[PDB]
């Protein structure tokens, strides 16, 4: 069963990535903004700031040094501040991809090499295990996590009495059908009988609020009798 | 341009008043945002709509003192990441 | 922290404030006014976003029995009160009263004037009433659900047997619980209305906060000093210059006045852009402790308060959120 749903969810990854055009768009727009940017910058070459002109070779070839003197400086003002701007926003974007890289690392050392169990950081879920792929100048991980959905409602109680003193469970809950009581694990509906062997006993029963009176069998009493 | 200023659908929000949309009545989830709880889309016969948007559906767990619920099936699920 | 206050400048208004000569000169500097508005479109996208991945947890909305047997906890300064407008709690009260916000720039001050030079403020995408929908339903979730919403459907479980399980989950069996409830629930309210009275009385509380909106007020604000400053030319009033001199030589000054009006821009951006990458890395910081503290059980030490963790609740605050971790 765990077999086939697994193949079935790869198989959805795969067509769900084939179809959906938007998803990688985390990746491109990084691209784009790159493009964009150095696009600017070409596009800088061509605004006079104030001069004759923006072709340098037009003013070296109509003027005299002295007064190109006075034009070439406005252009290399502009020119110069033009490029100071590209490279501090060049130099705020490479802090982000460095943050964004140290968390792909993190996600590396932990959700794939390991186990983690913080929640919601290696899916959505339990986290079972990790599988990463490679992107164009980035990392692509597939979580495969544990859902649980099919709920069903019972009664319980913190604690039985069965001999003026109190029984705990030694992992687990107790729950009734309405008719029994049964120990089960929290996240997996399956009866077993409250023996000895997974209960505890402490202190007396004229304390704890709510607890229930039923019986615990013995193990032991009926190859005893 | 003055196509548009004629109006008769107008609508105040609490960004200033948007021109060209049609206020609805329902909630829907945000398509593209406006500002101030009001978002836009474009659906139906077919026109540019507003409308405070939609946090998720209304829901009620049914608390008790001695009641409790428990999970008896599960499933697999596999979800991508990009970074 | 969580978000700033989004903020546009648009140019031709801040630069050449109604003077066609000062844009037809403007135009030679190329396109300088597309990338500051597009720097500035680009930190107001980045707030809605952060605000989104702190709040936006969960996709469906619970709400809370209205019958109050928790077993004898007391959670009545956290769960919202239908007796006001503002469906808060009176901590989330207290919250919004600390914090004295500024910048109303109402539809027709230095507001007025700051709104009267190109700078305008955007309103936020999310609005009071839903973020303290989004935090009455994480604390309805997490009294009633214990951690199984925070992994998929919402499972009911009683209250105090919750609270067994958290012991286990620190080291301590359950049974110290069960067997001494009422210590824990008078130790419990009595610690809830500690917060409440303490953060009522001590008045400094919130400065982490407040200093952002400050910063940001007060960046603003230079900004519009910057106006009043002639950077070397006869006079700093654009219009004097267009009223007394020729324009063949009234470029002289107004090129004066353009260029050391758009490097103090400049500077003002950079500024902008620095914050909001702090305030960005607090947002995710802020992301991971709701994740963590919240919608399970951390076991990191000091990650979620001083001591063992047992449990969290989230409150909303004008651009932040304030944690109460129980330990
Ligand atoms: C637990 O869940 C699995 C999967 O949802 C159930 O398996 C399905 O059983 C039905 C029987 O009618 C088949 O038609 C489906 O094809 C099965 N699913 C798969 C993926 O093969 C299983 O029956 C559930 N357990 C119980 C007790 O109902
Ligand atoms: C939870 O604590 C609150 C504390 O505010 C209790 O509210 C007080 O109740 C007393 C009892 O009559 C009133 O005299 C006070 O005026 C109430 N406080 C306020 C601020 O109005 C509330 O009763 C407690 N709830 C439970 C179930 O114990
Ligand atoms: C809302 C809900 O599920 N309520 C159920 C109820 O129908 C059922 O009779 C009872 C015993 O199983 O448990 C509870
Ligand atoms: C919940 C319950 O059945 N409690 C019983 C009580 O009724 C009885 O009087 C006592 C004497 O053995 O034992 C216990
Ligand atoms: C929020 C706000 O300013 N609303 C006002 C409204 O009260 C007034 O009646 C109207 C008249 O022009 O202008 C607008
Ligand atoms: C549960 O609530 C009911 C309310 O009808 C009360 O009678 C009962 O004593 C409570 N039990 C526990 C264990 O809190």
């Amino acid at each position: 069963l765990i077999a086939n749903q697994f193949n079935s969810a790869i198989g959805k990854i795969q067509d769900s990535l084939s179809s959906t055009p938007s998803a990688l768009g985390k990746l491109q727009d990084v691209v784009n903004q790159n493009a964009q940017a150095l696009n600017t910058l070409v596009k800088q070459l061509s605004s006079n700031f104030g001069a004759i002109s923006s072709v340098l070779n037009d003013i070296l070839s109509r003027l005299d040094p002295p007064e190109a003197e006075v034009q070439i400086d406005r252009l290399i003002t502009g020119r110069l501040q033009s490029l100071q701007t590209y490279v501090t926003q060049q130099l705020i974007r490479a802090a982000e991809i460095r943050a964004s890289a140290n968390l792909a690392a993190t996600k590396m050392s932990e959700c794939v090499l390991g186990q983690s169990k913080r929640v919601d950081f290696c899916g959505k879920g339990y986290h079972l295990m990790s599988f990463p792929q490679s992107a164009p100048h980035g990392v692509v991980f597939l979580h495969v996590t544990y859902v649980p959905a099919q709920e069903k409602n019972f009664t319980t109680a913190p604690a039985i009495c069965h001999d003026g003193k109190a029984h705990f469970p030694r992992e687990g809950v107790f729950v009734s059908n309405g008719t029994h009581w049964f120990v089960t694990q929290r996240n997996f509906y399956e009866p077993q009988i409250i023996t000895t062997d997974n209960t505890f006993v402490s202190g007396n029963c004229d304390v704890v609020i709510g607890i229930v009176n039923n019986t615990v069998y013995d193990p032991l009493q009926p190859e005893l009798d | 341009w003055r196509v548009y200023s004629t109006g008769s659908n107008v609508f105040q929000t609490r960004a200033g008043c948007l021109i060209g949309a049609e206020h609805v009545n329902n909630s829907y989830e945000c398509d593209i945002p406006i500002g101030a709880g009001i978002c836009a889309s474009y659906q139906t016969s077919q026109s540019i709509i507003a409308y405070t948007m939609s946090l998720g559906a209304e829901n009620s767990v049914a608390y008790s003192n001695n009641s409790i619920a428990i999970p008896t099936n599960f499933t697999i699920s596999v979800t991508t990441e990009i970074l | 922290p969580v978000s700033m206050t989004k903020t546009s400048v648009d140019c031709t208004m801040y630069i050449c404030g109604d003077s066609t000569e000062c844009s037809n000169l403007l135009l030679q500097y190329g396109s300088f006014c597309t990338q500051l508005n597009r720097a500035l479109t680009g930190i107001a996208v980045e707030q809605d976003k952060n605000t989104q991945e702190v709040f936006a947890q969960v996709k469906q909305i619970y709400k809370t029995p209205p019958i109050k047997d928790f077993g004898g906890f007391n959670f009545s300064q956290i769960l919202p009160d239908p007796s006001k407008p503002s469906k808060r709690s009176p901590i989330e009260d207290l919250l919004f009263n600390k914090v004295t916000l500024a910048d109303a720039g109402f539809i027709k001050d230095l507001i007025c004037a700051q709104k009267f030079n190109g700078l305008t403020v955007l309103p936020p995408l999310l609005t009071d009433e839903m973020i303290a929908q989004y935090t009455s339903a994480l604390l309805a979730g997490t009294i009633t659900s214990g951690w199984t919403f925070g992994a998929g459907p919402a499972l009911q479980i009683p209250f105090p047997m919750q609270m067994a399980y958290r012991f286990n989950g620190i080291g301590v069996t359950q049974n110290v619980l069960y067997e001494n409830q009422k210590l824990i629930a008078n130790q419990f309210n009595s610690a809830i209305g500690k917060i409440q009275d303490s953060l009522s009385s001590t008045p400094s509380a919130l400065g982490k906060l407040q200093d952002v909106v400050n910063q940001n007020a007060q960046a603003l604000n230079t900004l519009v000093k910057q106006l009043s400053s002639n950077f070397g030319a006869i006079s700093s009033v654009l219009n004097d210059i267009l009223s007394r001199l020729d324009p063949p030589e009234a470029e002289v000054q107004i090129d004066r006045l353009i260029t050391g009006r758009l490097q103090s821009l400049q500077t003002y951006v950079t500024q902008q852009l620095i914050r909001a990458a702090e305030i960005r890395a607090s947002a995710n910081l802020a992301a991971t402790k709701m994740s963590e503290c919240v919608l399970g059980q951390s076991k990191r030490v000091d990650f979620c308060g001083k001591g063992y963790h047992l449990m969290s609740f989230p409150q909303s605050a004008p651009h932040g959120v304030v944690f109460l971790h129980v330990t």
